[PDB]
Order: C-alpha cells, then structure tokens, then sequence
RNA sequence: CCGAGCCUGGUGAUAGCUGGUUGUCCAAGAUAGAAUCUUAGUUCAACUUUAAAUUUGCCCACAGAACCCAAAUCCCCUU
RNA sequence: GCCUGUUUACCAAAAACAUCACCUCUAGCAUCACCAGUAUUAGAGGCACCGCCU
RNA sequence: UUAAUUUAUUAAUGCAAACAACCUGCAUUAAAAAUUUCGGUUGGGGCGACCUCGGAGCAGAACCCAACCUCCGAGCAGUACAUGCUAAGACUUCACCAGUCAAAGCGAACCUUUGAUCCA
C-alpha cells in the first residue's frame, strides 16, 4: 500500500510537506519549491505520518 | 536573537543547496547509467 | 487524609454570599491520600540516655513512630519546641 | 454458518471420496499455511536477484526441470523447508525483483511450451501470476490477455507498471482486452498459437482462507453452480480460437474432479459435435516425474495433472491439462 | 435555546454559534467552510482554496443566528486593529 | 496465596469438584508452579475446543501436559480431521480419538495410530504451528 | 383491579399519539424537492400571506441547442 | 402420574408442584437462623416410590 | 444474554497505613447487581442482500426525473512535487452543508472514486 510522509525541507526552514509514497519503497529526498525562501530546495521525508 | 539565527542557518543551508542540488541530480543520472548497463549485461 | 477537588468549577460567591453548590459539585476527583506520602521525622529532645538514639539534650530526628509511642509517653524524650530548647541550652550552659 | 466452513463441509463431503487416504493431508495442507515461490523478474538483475535468494538457499526448481523436460527461474525452498521469502522490493532497474507467487500456478506456463516467435493468448488469466510468468519468457513473442473482470485487468495493468518496462509494456508485444472469453470464439479463431485458459474456479485454498466474496457462501450458490458450464464454455472458446494443431492448457486451483476432468471431457465433445473439431489429450506424465522433487502429484487423475497440496511443500492445488487441437 | 433563563429570565445565547460564527455590524455572519482543516493531502489546490475562505451565510442562515445570539453579540465593537472593522459596513447598496 | 489462588482458579473458574482437585494436585504439582492465566487457557482448549469434560480431564493427566504439546497434537488432528469439536448436542460424526492415545503415546504411536501420518510432515506441521502462535501473539 | 401493592409527593411527569380548541363580516389562499434512529414528526426549499422598494415580467416569430445512429422542450424581438 | 397430598381466591385440579426413595455438589463448625445442632449432620440441585436386566 | 456501560456495595487477593486481629486508602479479579438501547427497505419469518459515491440501462429532442430496480467499480491507483499563490465572473445533484469551472495577475517550470462537527 501507500503511506502519507511529511517531506521536510533541507533548507533548514521549518517547511514541510506531505507527499505519499509506497511503504516498500526507499526513503524519499525530492526537489520542491520553498516558500519561505523562495526557491526550489530539496526535502527529505522525516517520519510516517499514516498508513493509508 | 531567535531571528538571527533562523536567518543564520538558512543563509548555511542556502550556501550548501545549490552543491547539493547538483550532487542529489549526479547521483539520479548516475543511477540512471547503473541501470543501463545492467540492461546492456 | 483523603484530600479531593471538585471535577466541576464552582461559580464565584461574592464577598459576603455563600457559593451555592448544586448536584454536580459533589463529584470529587481524589488528588492525594496522605497516608500514602513517604514518612517524614519528628523532631525531639531526649530527657533520658536511649539506645541508639542519644544520651540527653541532643536534638533528634526519630520516626513519628518512636517518638509517638515509646520516647514522649514515657518521658525520656520532649517536644523540640523553642521553650525546650532554651532549657536545654541554659543547662548544657550550666553545667 | 461460515462460508469458510461450509467450504470444508463440502471439500470433507467430495474430496474425502475423491482422495481416500490423501484426503487427510491435503485438508492439513490447505489449512495450513501456503508455501510461496520467488520468480525472479527477466526485465530485472535477474542474475544478482537469483544470487541473492541462493545466498537465502532457496534454488530455481525450474532451472533442473527443462533439461529432462525437453528463461523462466522460480526460486523455492526445499521440501519441509517452511522459510518466507522477503517482500518483493523495486529493482534498480526500477521494477520489482521478484514476484511472491504460488509455484504450483507456474506448470501451466511451463507446460504449454512457450516456442519463440508464437502468438499467446490468456482466455481469462487476469489475477497475475500465470500472466506475469508468460510475460517473463522472452523479448520476441506477442501476448495478449483477457478477462471479463475490469478490477482484474486492472490488478493486471499495476503488475504490468510494476514489474514489465515500458517499453516493452507499450508495444503491442504485450495486449490487454477486457472482453468476454466466451464470445472470444467468434471475435477470433484459428488465430493465436499457444493459449492459457485459466477459468474460474473455486479456488480451495482462498475459499478456506478469506471469508471475503467465498465462493461457497450461501449467496453465490448459483455462481458455484453455473460454474461447470462457464469452465466448459470458456475452455470450448479457447479451442476454438487456438489455430490448428495449436496448443492450449486448461488450469484450475480446485481439487473437484467436476472441474477438472469432466470440464476437459465435456469441451472436447461439445467442440467435436457442435464444431465438429478434434483435440487430443497431451500426456504429461514426464512433466510430473520432472517436478515430483518440488512438487506432489495425484496419479489417479485419468487426463491432467493434479498438482495437490502437501505439508513438505504447500504449493497445490493446481490442475492443469494440455491439449493439441488436432484439427 | 432558553427563551427566560431561569436566574434572570433573560434570553440566551447559543455559544455553539459564538464559536463558529462572526458577526458583521451590518447583519452578515461570517464563517469557515466544513472541512477545510481535513485531509487537505487528497484535495486539489482549487477545491482547497475554496475551503480556506471566509464565507457569508444566507439571509435565513443569518435570521437563525440573530435568534440564537442576544444584542450584545449584535453591537458596534470598537476594536484596535480588527480585520473586519471595514467589512462591518455595507456600501453602494441598492435594496 | 499462590497454592490458594491455583486452587480458587481450579474451583470457580473451572468448575473443579473439591475431589478432583484433590486428584489433580495429587497426580501433577506442577500445576501450582504453572501460572495462572496460562492454566486457565489450558482448561478452557480442554473443555470448549477440545470438548473434553472434568471427569476426563482429571482422568488422563491432561493439565500436566505442556500447552504447546496440547495444541501440537490436537491441531494436527482436527486439521487432519480425525478429530472433530462436538456440536452444541456434544455429538460427532466420528468418534474421536481418545485423551490417552492423544497425549499419553509417544510421537510415534501417536502418528502411526491416531494421525496415519508421517514423522516428516508432523515436524513441517509442528514449525508451522509455531510460526502460527507468534505470528498471533 | 399484582409480570410486581397502595397512598402522598416530585407532578400541571412526559406523550412526534387521540380528542377538544367558544362573537360577526370581508379578503388573499393548494400537493411540491432534500435531509433526518426518518417516512404518524421536523428543518430547509417550493408554495402561501402582509408590508415595502424598484423595473420589467409572462406569452412568444424567426435564429439557435450532438454525435453515437414521436408528442414535444428550452431560449426571446414583437405583441 | 408410584401412592395420600398441592396449585392458577374469580374460566385450567391436571400428565404440572410436592412426595417418600435415590443421586450429585458444598461445609470440620459454637452463643439470634441453620442450631442451643456437628458428616448416620446441615445446606443446595437433580431425579422419581419400588423391583428386575445390562 | 457471549448488547453497551459501570463496580458504588460485598468477597477475595495485592500494595500502602495503623503494629497478628481489626481498620483506612488505592488497585486487580469475581459475585451480585444496577442503568440503558432495540436504525431503515423488501405479505411476515429464516437465511439474506442493500444503505455513500461514481459510470451505464432510464427516460428518443434544455434540465429534472422510471424511486423501488439491473449491471459495473471506488473507498483508489498512476503521475507530478508550482500537479503553486492569488483572483473577475459563473455552474451546481432541485434547501443548506458540500461539490465544480475559471479569465486577468504573481511565481515556478517549459493530471487521468468518497465522510461534517466535536475531540485528540
Ligand atoms: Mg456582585
Ligand atoms: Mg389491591
Ligand atoms: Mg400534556
Ligand atoms: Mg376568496
Ligand atoms: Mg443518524
Ligand atoms: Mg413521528
Ligand atoms: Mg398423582
Ligand atoms: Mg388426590
Ligand atoms: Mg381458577
Ligand atoms: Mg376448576
Ligand atoms: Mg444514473
Ligand atoms: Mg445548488
């Protein structure tokens, strides 16, 4: 199945936000833009949010 | 001080994203290569 | 002692009025036991040589227990209250 | 009243007769757990997959068959051997390494007899499994499957996405319909070469495992019913659409001798009278003495093969029967 | 809702609607919309900007909630910085 | 209080007669070093699953076997379907095996009498039961 | 007058159920969707009544409304 | 249905309830019942006098 | 009653409290109870099935509708991670709730199946 993940941003702001990804499927790392700073930045996923 | 400090490490994180950016895009093309050259065996 | 708390505020009285309490504020939440808490220490003055404790005086911290059942009800201790003390003081002076 | 139980009432009432005293280790066997096989996905590292369920001591048991029999490698474990296989996990090729599938629906893909360049059908195989086998064969032979069920053929298509590339999925190397496999006679025949006829069944062991959609529950007692004529129909469908002298395999999960033999002996007279078409019965007893180390059979099974579950190695039930359409 | 209270006999407020509802001076009431705060991941950016906004009731919505709200809930406010102090009046209004 | 509690659990939770709990800690003490709960469980695999009464219970030493045994044994039978639960009339269609030829025997009379089986494929049956159990708890 | 006594009180219990709801005269006044532990009820809508503001409203001749492969309906210049 | 008895006062007197007989379970004991008793006892439940064949 | 909620009370234990008895408090397990409920559709009942949404029949020509009913599948999957932010004007499952489309603008790049509030 799928779990909801919160991606959370590499930039150091406190950023996050949340994607769905397969649950055995490799940890997720994704290039999203950050509003805060106003620029793509990559994102790394933190902790599983859900099991959906 | 809060401020200056968020704005510290974000100036950090800042200053190393572009070379991460790269380095992260590498790696996926690389990968990318890894598996091309299994499928050529 | 069982110590409680109503689960429900009760609205303020006033200065001079009485709170009025209605069904709900006899609902109570236990919030300690005394009981249970750990054993604390009584604190006397020997009148008498005891084993173990002190010979005459000596402040002592001794438990409630002792101190309640043995030393004060058969006088070989008194309360450490400020008049005791002071007699006590005035004859470790003295002699 | 359970299905599940009302399914053992009729598996203690039929095939207790059927097997006389196998009956009670293929009932322990099916109530037991399933013993699954890996089959290693061709459009992967197929050989670093292979290494590593070695290096977990399963073996490909159809890698030391086609050599008396005479790409596909299923790995399993030794008989009594009752270890798992790790789940299947993306490639890095960035297709799944593996597919955790019942081995024993794999002896109808091997025993149809997958020549290159031949035209495949899949009448109503839509689970995965048997497709995903046929597909893993080669790079130079075209396939196309159906099934009524579209939440099948879509089961089949995520399958598809996760294990078969793009670019070969794209192609018309591979063909996936949604059509009725009955009326697959008239909208072709005499058309594929080698055809795969997996019809419905009562699938035993799910029957006995999930009380979801179970086939014995008292709702669908019409389904189990009509099912001989729908096995009949479909299997009757596939000769026809087979070409001449063309090869088909008839498969069932089910131990019913109902479904198994007097499904097959009902299609050839039915497409022999009403088609006035001729097909033979294959003997497969070499595939049996070949796949006797992995595998327990039934012998008094007069026409197929009856792949049946035992506790050494829970991988039945399968039947499956191989017919050359001699005219 | 209680019409005569029974300590005062004054008529009261339904707090269920001072909690989800804004008054606006002129008699628009302002609310959220449902679900805006719910499983915002499996909603479309437009539906989800739909939801983020701030939406009037209707015109019997709005008699209901004038019912269920007393006239110090009804009153001009006053205050510093309120985001709303321009939206609490109507202009350009025909009928 | 251990030896009390034992003997309350054999009594009221078990419906023990004074008699036959007197028979059981005579035949097998080692009820009172097994815990609670457990025996409990053990009893009741006994009465409801397995069918079995108090006068049989007490007769064949059924508590002084391991759980694991128990349930080893018995689920290989009923799977096997040489063992059948009585109904709500306490009736089956077959008579069942008896405590004795269960439990009692050895591994091999047991699968060579009762089960009609092979020692290989108790063993398979007896990891897989395993796996069951931890798989559950 | 006991599948749970009797009396008093809480008590003017509660009743989406039944029954009833008292001068004269005039006027406007009709079947209708949704939700509901809901179909013996209710709330919203529609209809209905009163008052008010304003300007268009109804009818409709053409023109116009789909491929797959009938009767009519919608829409609106005039009138 | 063993029997004599009992029961729905006011539509049922019975094959129903009770009953001797038997069986099962529980209890090792004092100053308010049981009981001023003590396992041939006491309490509870079942069954149906009895007698035979297994 | 193997419906839900309790265990205030007794009875056992356990832990504290008072120095074994007795007693208080807090727990756990039981006994005895207590309080409360009985969704909808289908001559009734048994066994069912269904209850929301979407697609098709089923409505020939705007919409709406043949409820009940027939078949199918969805509680998603894939993709992207601007698949962002804002904002005129509109649609709408005949109410509301909810649900849709969207110009212009800003910013990056250069989409195809459901569930409110409270509470956490
Ligand atoms: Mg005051
Ligand atoms: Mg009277
Ligand atoms: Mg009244
Ligand atoms: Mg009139
Ligand atoms: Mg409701
Ligand atoms: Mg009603
Ligand atoms: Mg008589
Ligand atoms: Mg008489
Ligand atoms: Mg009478
Ligand atoms: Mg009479
Ligand atoms: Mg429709
Ligand atoms: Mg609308």
């Amino acid at each position: 199945k799928n779990i909801l993940v919160r991606m959370v941003s590499e930039a150091g702001t406190g950023f996050c936000f949340n994607t769905k990804r397969n649950r055995l499927r490799e940890k997720l790392t994704l290039l999203h833009y950050d509003p805060v700073v106003k620029q793509r930045v990559l994102f790394v996923e933190k902790k599983k949010i859900r099991s959906l | 001080q809060k401020r200056r400090e968020r704005e510290q490490h974000i100036a950090e994180c800042m200053a190393k994203m572009p070379q991460m950016i790269v380095n992260w895009q590498q790696q996926q093309r690389e990968n990318w290569e890894k598996a091309q050259a299994d499928k050529e065996r | 002692t069982v110590i409680v708390e109503r689960w429900w505020k009760v609205p303020l009285a006033g200065e001079g009025r009485k709170p009025r309490l209605h069904r709900r504020h006899r609902v109570y939440k236990l919030v300690e036991d005394t009981k249970h808490r750990p054993k604390e220490n009584l604190e006397l003055i020997l009148t008498q040589s005891v084993e173990n404790v002190g010979v005459r005086g000596d402040l002592v911290s001794v438990k409630k227990s002792l101190g309640r059942n043995r030393l004060l009800p058969q006088g070989l201790a008194v309360y450490a209250s400020p008049e005791n003390k002071k007699l006590f003081e005035e004859e470790k002076l003295l002699r | 009243f359970p299905a599940v139980r009302l399914a053992l009432q009729n598996f203690d009432m039929t095939y207790s007769v059927q097997f006389g005293d196998l009956w009670p280790s293929i009932r322990v066997s099916l109530l037991s757990e399933q013993k699954y096989g890996a089959l290693v996905n061709n459009f992967a590292a197929w050989d670093h997959v292979s290494a590593k369920l070695e290096q977990l001591s399963a073996k490909d048991f159809v890698n030391e068959a086609i050599s008396h029999w005479e790409n596909l490698r299923c790995f399993t474990f030794d008989r009594g051997d009752i270890s798992r296989f790790p789940p299947a996990r993306p490639g890095s090729l960035g297709v799944m390494e593996y597919y955790l599938m019942d081995a024993a629906s794999l002896l109808p893909v091997l025993a149809l007899g997958l020549q290159p360049g031949d035209i495949v059908l899949d009448l109503c195989a839509a689970p995965g499994g048997k497709t995903l086998a046929l597909l893993q064969t080669g790079c130079c032979r075209n396939l196309a499957a159906n099934d009524l069920s579209p939440s099948r053929i879509a089961r089949l298509q995520k399958i598809l996405h996760s294990y078969v590339p793009e670019e070969i999925r794209d192609g018309n190397q591979v063909r996936v319909t949604s059509w009725d496999g009955r009326k697959w006679g008239e909208l072709e025949g005499d058309t594929y070469d080698r055809v795969l006829v997996d019809v419905p069944c009562t699938t035993d062991r799910h029957s006995l495992h999930e009380e979801e959609n179970n086939i014995f529950k008292r709702s669908r007692k019409k389904e189990r019913q009509i099912l001989p004529v729908l096995q009949v129909q479909l299997l009757a469908a596939g000769l026809l659409a087979t070409k001449p002298g063309g090869h088909v395999v008839y498969s069932t999960c089910s131990l019913s001798h109902l479904q198994n033999e007097y499904v097959v002996q009902g299609a050839i007279e039915l497409l022999a009278n009403q088609y006035s078409i001729q097909v033979q019965v294959e003997d497969l007893t070499h595939f049996r003495r070949v796949f006797m180390d992995t595998f327990c059979f039934f012998s008094s099974c007069q026409v197929g093969e009856l792949v049946i579950p035992n506790l050494m190695a829970n991988f039945g039930p399968m039947y499956f029967c191989k017919m050359r359409r001699l005219t | 809702l209680t019409y005569f209270s029974a300590r005062k006999g004054k008529r009261k407020t339904v707090k269920a609607v001072i909690d989800r509802f804004l008054r606006l001076h002129c008699g628009l009431w302002v609310r959220r919309k449902a679900g805006y705060k719910k499983k915002l991941w499996k909603k479309t950016p437009a539906r989800k900007k739909r939801l983020r906004e701030f939406v009037f009731c209707n015109k019997t919505q709005s008699k209901l909630l004038d019912k269920m709200t007393t006239s110090f809930w009804k009153r001009r406010n006053w205050y510093v910085d309120d985001p709303y102090q321009k939206y609490h009046d109507r202009t350009n209004l025909k009928v | 209080q251990d030896i009390n509690d034992t003997v309350r659990l054999l009594k009221e939770k078990c419906l023990f007669t004074v008699q036959q709990v007197t028979k059981i800690l005579h035949s097998c003490p080692s009820v009172l070093r097994e815990d609670l709960g457990q025996l409990e469980y053990k009893f009741q695999y006994a009465y409801f699953r397995m069918g079995i009464k108090h006068p049989d219970i007490v007769k064949s030493e059924y508590l002084q076997y391991s759980l694991t045994k128990i349930k080893q044994r018995h689920i290989y039978l009923e799977r096997l379907g040489r063992y059948q639960t009585p109904d709500k009339k306490g009736q089956t269609q077959i008579p069942n095996p008896l405590l004795k030829d269960i439990l009692r025997v050895s591994e091999a009379e047991f699968l060579a009498r009762t089960a009609c089986t092979s020692v290989e494929e108790f063993q398979v049956f007896k990891k897989l039961l395993a796996r069951e159990e931890e798989e559950s708890e």
